[PDB]
RNA sequence: UCCGCGAUAGCUCAGUCGGUAGAGCAAAUGACUGUUAAUCAUUGGGUCCCUGGUUCGAGUCCAGGUCGCGGAGCCA
RNA sequence: UCCGCGAUAGCUCAGUCGGUAGAGCAAAUGACUGUUAAUCAUUGGGUCCCUGGUUCGAGUCCAGGUCGCGGAGCCA
C-alpha cells in the first residue's frame, strides 16, 4: 500500500505524511544525519533520518544499494542551502518516521548513476537492472504513451484493431523468411511475416472498411547499427479512399501524436515530388532542417574542353550539379580534401570548387584552378542562378546522375551538420510521385516497391512509354529519415495485366508466386490503399535516442541475439527428431 | 543400406482343451471361469501334454518342409510375473518340435521369394493384466493356452517382404486349420528383430526387437519407421543400444518400454515333470497323407493346368 | 467519398440524399423495378431503381453478385407492408439517382446467410469472402471493442504498454517450444514464448511498477477442440500489491468491460476457495448458473451393509457424495441409463440413485433397490441434509475423491443444462486458495502451478506440514469456463529455498533450470504479482460464439495448418541450406 | 586427412623456400594451390563424386575448406540426391562453398607438342652438378640438429 | 485387424433386384412494378475416390488401394 | 597469409631498454550533523588470452595457438 510516488512529490503536499516504496539509488552517511535517494517509476526523492529514533536509523545504516524499501514519513520543506536543481522533486524532503526493508539486494553489476561509462556488452547482459535507470524508463514510458495516442486516434476514426497470424506460408523474391519447422507436417515449414501486407489486403477484400494493427515483423537479412531482426510496425490499410484522404488521416495522426506527447506543432506537411526532391537534394528522404539546396547548371557547359565536366555534360545519362555553402569561404584546403575523399567514397572522380569573393571584379575575382577553362559569361549567369553573394563557396559535382545525386546529397547533409547551419527543429514532409520503374542490372524494367502499385496514368499511356510513368506511392520523412510509407493498390484486371506484360513476367510465375492473392483479388476487391510505419524509429526520434536498442525493451545485438537470455540456444536431440530434422554445418550442393 | 530383419510369430492353436490343463480355450468376458487347478499352479499339481496340440505342431512342421526331430523336450523359462502362475514358462529350449523349414512368400515384385524358418516349437500362454482401480487385476483365462512360436530365419529383408511373410504364415495356418488367424480377437501375434547395416562394413547398428505388433499395416509402418531411425542413429554415431521397443499407430512413433541392461537369464533346463515326446516316422507318414494342398502351390496349380490369370488364381485360392 | 454507411440508415435521415459504396449482396429483377441489397461493414441496405432514369437502369441490369459499387440516391420511407425485420436499416429504402461500378466481381464461391450449406473446410479455404458475412464481421468488430475497452481501462490505471521479444531461448519441462533455426548461429534455435511470464518478472525487476501487454503466444502441443497453436493472451503484472488489490483492479476491469460493450452489470464477484469449490461442485471451474450442488454424506454410511458405499466411506482416499435433482422423479429409465453410461466415462464404477416420492411413510416411501441395505434414520437425516422433498431424485457417487468429484461434477453440469435448471444471467466468480502440492503418480511432492507461487503461510509452517499449505493463486471463472488466472510470486530468499528444499531439487537443477531467473531475482526484486487472460475465449464468451475460430480473423484447423494459405508449405533447398539444417525424407526400397 | 594436407602444403612451402625457388609469401600471391577432395564410404567403391576447390590461400583456409567440403560430400552421399562434378571455390568470410562454373562437359583443351619449342635435353651431368649444388634439406637438418648436436625437438625445428 | 456411415456439377445431396450423371441453390438468356432466402421458362457445365477385373453395357457387381468421422480390439 | 591496434580485479583503463598485477569507480570496516556523482583512512579482491620455451625471476622477451576491429592480398 503506497501513498504517493517519489518523483511526484510536489511542494504543495507539505504538512502531510506519505508512504512511498522503491529502490535505494545511492545512500549518504554523515553519521548524525542519513540521506537516502529513493527511486521509483516516477523518479527520485530524498529521505532524511535523524537519530532521535535510533530504530529507523538502525534500519537505515544497514540498508545498501538497490534495496527494496517502504518508507513512511513527513514531507519537509528543505533549507535554502540544500535545494536541488537536478532533482525534479528536489525542493522537498521526507523525514523518515518508520522504514522497512521489503527486500535486500546484492551489489548491482553496473551503477545506475548518470554518466558512468560502463560499456554496452555489460549493459546488455544485465538489461533488467539497466532499465531501472530513469532515462531508459522515460524512453519506454514515452513509447507506451506514443502507442497509446496512436491507438486512441485510429480507434476514434473508425479503424479496427485486427490481429493477423504470424505463422504463415513461405515464398521467395521479397526477403529471406524466418522458418519454423512443423511437428505435424514433416518436411514443411511456417514462416514469420515481413509485413501484414497480404493479410491487410485480404481484410479489405473481407469488407472491413478501415484496418490498423501494431504488428510484429521479422526479416532474415543481415544486420546493421540501426536495424534489428524483430521490429514493430504500424500497419494501416483503408478502402474507398484516394491518396489525398490517406495522407490526410495519417498526417493528422502524426500532428495529434506530436501534440499529445512532446507538445510541438507541425503546421502543414509540404508535399514534394520524388523528381524534385532528387533535383535539389539528391535524396528520396530529404532533410528539411538543412536549407542548403542543389542547383543544376549543366546547361551552360555543354561544349567545354575540360572533360570531367564535358564528359557527363553531353551524355544524357548523367548531370553536373552545383552546391552553394554560405559563409564557408574561410575554409582551409584540409577540410576540402576531407570532403573530396568523402564524395570519393561514393564514386566521384573529383569534387570541383569555386571560391567567390568579388563578383564585380571579374576574372581576377574567382580564385580556383578550374576557372581558366570556363568562360566569364557562363560563370556569371551561374553565380546569378545559384543565389550566391559575397562570402559563399560553390562546389561542383559532375558525373552520372546517381553518382552526383548521392555524393552531393551526402556532402550536402554532411556539411549541413558540420557547419551547424540547420536550426535544430522538427521538420516533417511527404515524398510523392515516384517513378514506376528502374532497370535491374541484367536489363529490363522493375518496380522499386511492388508491381501492385497504382500508376497515375492509364494502361495505354503506360504501355506506350513505361519510363515516363509516375507511381501513386508515398513516404513520410522526418529529419531526413524515412518514418514509413505505402501506396494505393491496383484492383483493375487490365491494369494488372498491363503492368504484368510490361514487367516481362509470364502467367507461370504470376500463378506460382502471387496466384492465391490474384485469386482473392478476382472475387471482388474494393479500391484500397495503405501505408506502414516503423514504430521503433518513430519512438527513437521522439525520444531523441541514438540507437533503436534504446527504445526497445529487450533488444538483440548486431549479430541477431540477446546476451542476457543467451538466445539463440541449444535444444536436445529428442525435440530435434520430433520436429523431423537433424542439424548440420553450412555447405550443401 | 541393407536391412536384415527377423520375425518371431506366436500363433494360438485352435484346440478344445488347453495344452496341459483341461479348461476350454475360447472365452468370453467372464474372468477366471476358464481355469481349473492345473492352470492356477496349485502345489502338487502336474501337467499333461495335449494330443492334438503336438499333432497340429508336427502338422505345421510337415507343411513347412522342416526336419522334425525324433524327440523333443520341454524346458522351463523361469521368470517372475503375476500373469505367469508357476513362475516358469513351459517352452522348448533344445530339440523343438519342428526345425529348419522354408516358406515361399509371394510378393508384387515378380519373383516369389523363399524365406527361412529356424524353428517352430510349443509354448504356453499366461494371464492378462487390466486397467482398473488402487491395484490391478490379472485374469488367467488365456493362461495355459497352447502356443506355437514360429521363429523365422533372418533371411527376410525389406518391410514389404515381412508383411508378405506374415500374410503367408497366416494363409498357411488358415489352410491347415491350426489357428483362427483373426488378429482382432488376439489369436495371431508377432515380433520383429530388425537390424540395419551399411553395405561394405561388417560393423552395423544395434539390434531392435519390436514386440506386440498387430495388423500388417502396423508391421510395415513400424518396421520402416524403425529402420530409418536406426539409419539416422548409425549415421550420427551416438549410442547404439539394444532395447525392447513398442509401436503405437496413433503417433507412428517408436517408444522404449524396457531398456535391455543385460541378457535375461531365464535358466533353461529339461522339465522333470514332462518326459521327452517321441515323434516316430509313422505319425508323419499318416499326417503327410492328411496334409492339405498348399495355397501358394494351389494358385500355381490354377496357373498351370486350368486356364487362368495370376490375379483370378490367387483371389480364388 | 462516402456520405453514410449502408447499415446506419435510420428513419431520421428522410429527405436527405446519400452516397454509399459497398458490395452487391443479392439483386432482384422485377423488370419495372430493380432491387439492390448493398452491404458494408455496418450492414445491408436496400436501394431501389425505377427506369425513369433508364441510364441508371442500364447500370442496374449489368450489376451482379458482390460487385463493388458506389450509389447516390434519396432515402424514401417504405410502405407499412414492406418493412423488413431482418434488416437493421429495414424500414427505409433509397431511390438511386446515379450509380457507378467501382469494380467487377467473379461469382463468390459460397452464398451469404443461411441455409447456404457451406461446410467448414470450404469456409476456411475462402476466408476472405467469408468475413464479408455481417455476423463474422460483427464478432470481429466486437473483439475490437473489447480490446479497446480493456486497453482504455489499463491505460487509465497507470499500466505501461511495453512490448517483449518473441524470439527467445528454448527450455524443456513446461511445454513443447516452437523452434526457429538460426542463420547466424548454426546449431542453435530461437523459441516462441508460451507466455511473457519471465519477461514480465524481469520488467518488475526493472522498476516498472505496473505492466500489461496483449501478447501472442505459441504452443507446439497436440490440440483440443476450441484450442489453437497461436493464441492471444492479456498479460498483467504489478509491483507492491497484494492479492486483494490485484483481484480488485482486474475485477473492476472485467465489470467495466462488460458494461462498456454488452452493457450488463455484475454486482460483486464472490470469492470461493478451491476447497469449497471441490466440496460442493467437484470442479476448479464451477458453473454458478446451475444452482445444483454436491453434498457429502459418507460419514454416516461407514458401518453399513451395502458395500459400494461403505467401501470408500471408510477409505480416506475418497468420498461418497449425493446430488439432488428437483422435480426429476418423472425421469424415464432410458435417461437414467444414459447418465450412468455418461458418468461411466469419468471412471465411476456405478451411479447409485434414490427416487424420493413420499417422506412420511419412511422406507416404503423411497422406491429404490439400494434402500434395503441402509437404515431408516440415516436415510432420513440424509434426505434432511440434501434439501430434498416430494417429487425429487437423489443420485449417489461413491468412489475415490478425484473420480467422484469429476463424474458427479460433470453429471451436475450435464443434468443442469438438460433440464434447464439455470438462471440465464451472467455469473462470474473468483477461485482462490489452491493447494501448494500434489503427488506425482509415482510418489513424492510437486507444485501444480509453479514453484514460484507464494504460500499463505510462513516457510516454517511450510517446512512443518507442506500438505496444509495454501497458495496465493487465483483463477477467474465465467459460466464454468476459466477466463484466465495468475498469482503473486515469491521474492524471498529463505522462502524460495524452503520450497526448493521441500521439492527434492538440489542446486544443480536450481542452476541449470532456473539460474538466469534466480540471478535476476537476487539483484533486488520487489513484491510482485500477476495474472493472464485468454483473450480469445473471452471474446468467444462475449460474442456467444460456438468455437474460438469464430473470434479469430484467420484461424487454423485442429492439425495446426490453415487451408487458405496452404501453410505450412515447402521451401527450396537453398533457404534450407542457408539455415544450417537438413531434411530426412529419403527414398526406401 | 585435412591436417595432413596443411602439413603437405607447409612442407612444400618450406622445401621450396629452402631451395630459393619461390618467395613463399602467399600474401603477395606467389604460392597458390587447388584441392581435389573426394570422399567415399568404406566398403563400397561406389558414390562420392570428386570436388575440386580452387584458389586456396592460407593453411587455415585450406583446413577449414577441406573439412567443410568433406562433411558436405558426406551429407550429399547420405541424402543421395544428385552427385555432380563442379569446380567450387571457398570464401573465408562465410566459410561456405560456392560454384564458379557449371561443368556441362569435359573441356577439350586439345593437347599436342608445341612445334616452335623443341624438347630440352637434360643430361645426367646437369643433375650431377646440381646435386652437388643441392642445399641441406630442412626436414633432415632439424633431425640432424637432434642427432649429432645436443638439442630438443622444438628448438631444433624452430631453429631450422 | 475388425463394424457402421461417407467420397458423385460452383455448393449441398439423392441415385431400386446392373441400362446418357438428376434435384435445390448458383451461373447464362428471356419474362414480370414491391420483392426482401423473389418467382417462372429455357440454356450451359462435371474423372461418379484410384487401379484392375465382371458384363452386350457400369455411379451400381467382384478384388486390391486412398482419405474423413465415430465404435471395437490390442497395449507380454 | 600479411600490417596496425587490442585481451590485465565487479566495471573502465595504465604498466620504460625484464624485478609481488597499480589507479579511478564499486565493495567492506571505521570516522565525521547537510550532503545531494559526499569525502577521508584502512582492509579484501583478480589465471596479466592459452600452451610451451628463455631467465635467478616473468604482465614484459622467443615460438606456436584462441578471440574482437580495420587494412592488405587472393578470387586460373
Amino acid at each position: 500500500m503506497r501513498s504517493h510516488y517519489c518523483g511526484q512529490l510536489n511542494e504543495s503536499l507539505d504538512g502531510q505524511e506519505v508512504t512511498l516504496c522503491g529502490w535505494v539509488h545511492r545512500r549518504r552517511d554523515h553519521g548524525g544525519v542519513i540521506f537516502l535517494d529513493v527511486r521509483d517509476r516516477e523518479g527520485l526523492a530524498q529521505v532524511v533520518f535523524d537519530p532521535d529514533r535510533a530504530e529507523t536509523f538502525a534500519k537505515a545504516d544497514r540498508v545498501r544499494s538497490e534495496f527494496v524499501v517502504k518508507i513512511t514519513g513527513k514531507v519537509r520543506l528543505r533549507p535554502e542551502g540544500a535545494r536541488n536543481p537536478n532533482m525534479a522533486s528536489g525542493s522537498i524532503e521526507v523525514l523518515g518516521y518508520e522504514l522497512e526493508v521489503l527486500n535486500q539486494a546484492e551489489t548491482p553489476p553496473f551503477p545506475l548513476d548518470e554518466y558512468s561509462d560502463v560499456g554496452e556488452e555489460t549493459r546488455l547482459r544485465y538489461r533488467f537492472i539497466d532499465l531501472r535507470r530513469p532515462e531508459m524508463a522515460a524512453k519506454l514510458k514515452l513509447r507506451a504513451r506514443i502507442t497509446s495516442s496512436i491507438r486512441r486516434y485510429l480507434d476514434d476514426n473508425g479503424f479496427l484493431d485486427v490481429e493477423t497470424p504470424i505463422l504463415g506460408r513461405p515464398t521467395p523474391e521479397g526477403a529471406r523468411d524466418y522458418l519454423v519447422p512443423s511437428r505435424t507436417y514433416p518436411g514443411h515449414f511456417f514462416a514469420l511475416p515481413q509485413s501484414p501486407q497480404l493479410f491487410k489486403q485480404l481484410l479489405m477484400v473481407a469488407g472491413f472498411d478501415r484496418y490498423y494493427q501494431i504488428a510484429k515483423c521479422f526479416r532474415d537479412e543481415d544486420l546493421r547499427a540501426d536495424r534489428q531482426p524483430e521490429f514493430t510496425q504500424i500497419d494501416i490499410e483503408t478502402s474507398f479512399l484516394d491518396e489525398s484522404d490517406i495522407i490526410g488521416i495519417t498526417e493528422k495522426m502524426v500532428r495529434q501524436l506530436f501534440k499529445e506527447v512532446l507538445d510541438v506543432e507541425f503546421d502543414e506537411f509540404p508535399h514534394m515530388p520524388f523528381e524534385e526532391a532528387m533535383r535539389r537534394y539528391g535524396s528520396d528522404k530529404p532533410d528539411l532542417r538543412i536549407p542548403l539546396e542543389l542547383v543544376d547548371v549543366a546547361d551552360q557547359l555543354k561544349e567545354v574542353e575540360f572533360k570531367v565536366f564535358s564528359g557527363p555534360a553531353n551524355d544524357p545519362k548523367g548531370r553536373v550539379a552545383a552546391l552553394r555553402v554560405p559563409g564557408a569561404a574561410s575554409m582551409p584546403r584540409s577540410q576540402i580534401d576531407d570532403y573530396t575523399k568523402f564524395v570519393g567514397i561514393y564514386g566521384a572522380k573529383g569534387l570541383a570548387y569555386i571560391k567567390v569573393n568579388e563578383r564585380a571584379k571579374g576574372v581576377e575575382g574567382l580564385q580556383s584552378p578550374i576557372v581558366k577553362f570556363i568562360p566569364e559569361a557562363n560563370l556569371n549567369v551561374i553565380l546569378d542562378r545559384v543565389g550566391a553573394v559575397d562570402g559563399d563557396i560553390v562546389f561542383f559535382g559532375a558525373d552520372k546522375a546517381k553518382i552526383v545525386c548521392d555524393a552531393l546529397g551526402a556532402l550536402r547533409i554532411k556539411v549541413g551538420h558540420d557547419l551547424k547551419l540547420l536550426t535544430r527543429e522538427w521538420a516533417p514532409m511527404w515524398v510523392v510521385d515516384f517513378p514506376m520503374f528502374e532497370e535491374n542490372d541484367d536489363g529490363s524494367l522493375s518496380a522499386l516497391h511492388h508491381p501492385f502499385t497504382s500508376p497515375k496514368c492509364t494502361p495505354a499511356e503506360l504501355e506506350a512509354n513505361p519510363g515516363a510513368a509516375l507511381s501513386r506511392a508515398y513516404d513520410m520523412v522526418l529529419n531526413g529519415t524515412e518514418l514509413g510509407g505505402g501506396s494505393i493498390r491496383i484492383h483493375d484486371k487490365s491494369m494488372q495485366q498491363a503492368v504484368f506484360r510490361v514487367l516481362g513476367i509470364d502467367e507461370a510465375e504470376q500463378e506460382e508466386k502471387f496466384g492465391f492473392l490474384l485469386d482473392a483479388l478476382k472475387y471482388g476487391a474494393p479500391p484500397h490503399g495503405g501505408l506502414a510505419f516503423g514504430l521503433d524509429r518513430l519512438v527513437m526520434l521522439m525520444t531523441g535516442a541514438s540507437s533503436i536498442r534504446e527504445v526497445i525493451a529487450f533488444p538483440k545485438t548486431q549479430s541477431a541475439g540477446d546476451v542476457m537470455t543467451q538466445a539463440p540456444g541449444s535444444v536436445d536431440g529428442k525435440a530435434l527428431r520430433e520436429l523431423h530434422i537433424r542439424l548440420r554445418e553450412q555447405p550443401k550442393a | 543400406w541393407e536391412t536384415v530383419i527377423g520375425l518371431e510369430i506366436h500363433a494360438q492353436l485352435a484346440t478344445q482343451s488347453k495344452i496341459f490343463s483341461g479348461s476350454s480355450t475360447a472365452f468370453g468376458a467372464a474372468p477366471n471361469t476358464q481355469a481349473s487347478l492345473v492352470d492356477l499352479a496349485m502345489p502338487g499339481t502336474l501337467p499333461v501334454l495335449n494330443e492334438e496340440a503336438v499333432r497340429m505342431a508336427c502338422l505345421f512342421g510337415l507343411a513347412i518342409d522342416a526336419r522334425i526331430d525324433r524327440q523333443n523336450v520341454f524346458a522351463r523359462k523361469n521368470y517372475f510375473y503375476p500373469d505367469l502362475p508357476k513362475g516358469y514358462q513351459t517352452s522348448q529350449m533344445d530339440h523343438p518340435i519342428v526345425g529348419k523349414g522354408h516358406l515361399d512368400i509371394t510378393l508384387e515384385d515378380g519373383t516369389t521369394k523363399r524365406i527361412g524358418i529356424t524353428r517352430a516349437h510349443l509354448e504356453e500362454d499366461a494371464g492378462k493384466s487390466l486397467h482398473e482401480d488402487g491395484m490391478s487385476g490379472i485374469d488367467l483365462n488365456r493362461a495355459g493356452t497352447p502356443l506355437l512360436e514360429i521363429v523365422s530365419e533372418p533371411d527376410i529383408r525389406s518391410a514389404k517382404e515381412a508383411v508378405a511373410y506374415v500374410k503367408a504364415i497366416h494363409a498357411l495356418v488358415r489352410y491347415l486349420g491350426i489357428c483362427d488367424g483373426n488378429m482382432a480377437e488376439g489369436s495371431l501375434r508377432c515380433d520383429c528383430n530388425v537390424s540395419v547395416r551399411p553395405k561394405g562394413q561388417a560393423e552395423f547398428g544395434t539390434r531392435a526387437e519390436i514386440k506386440n505388433v498387430n495388423s500388417f499395416r502396423f508391421i510395415e509402418k513400424a518396421i520402416n519407421h524403425e529402420i530409418q531411425r536406426q539409419i539416422e542413429l548409425i549415421e550420427d554415431g551416438g549410442k547404439v543400444v539394444q532395447e525392447t521397443r513398442l509401436y503405437d499407430p496413433n503417433k507412428d512413433e517408436t517408444r522404449s518400454m524396457r531398456g535391455k541392461e543385460e541378457a535375461n537369464d531365464y535358466r533353461y533346463f529339461p522339465c522333470p515333470d514332462l518326459l521327452p515326446v517321441v515323434i516316430e516316422p509313422e505319425y508323419l507318414a499318416k499326417l503327410r497323407e492328411q496334409l492339405p494342398e498348399l495355397p501358394v502351390q494351389k494358385r500355381e496349380r490354377f496357373e498351370s493346368q486350368y486356364g487362368l490369370s495370376a490375379y483370378d488364381a490367387s483371389v480364388l485360392s
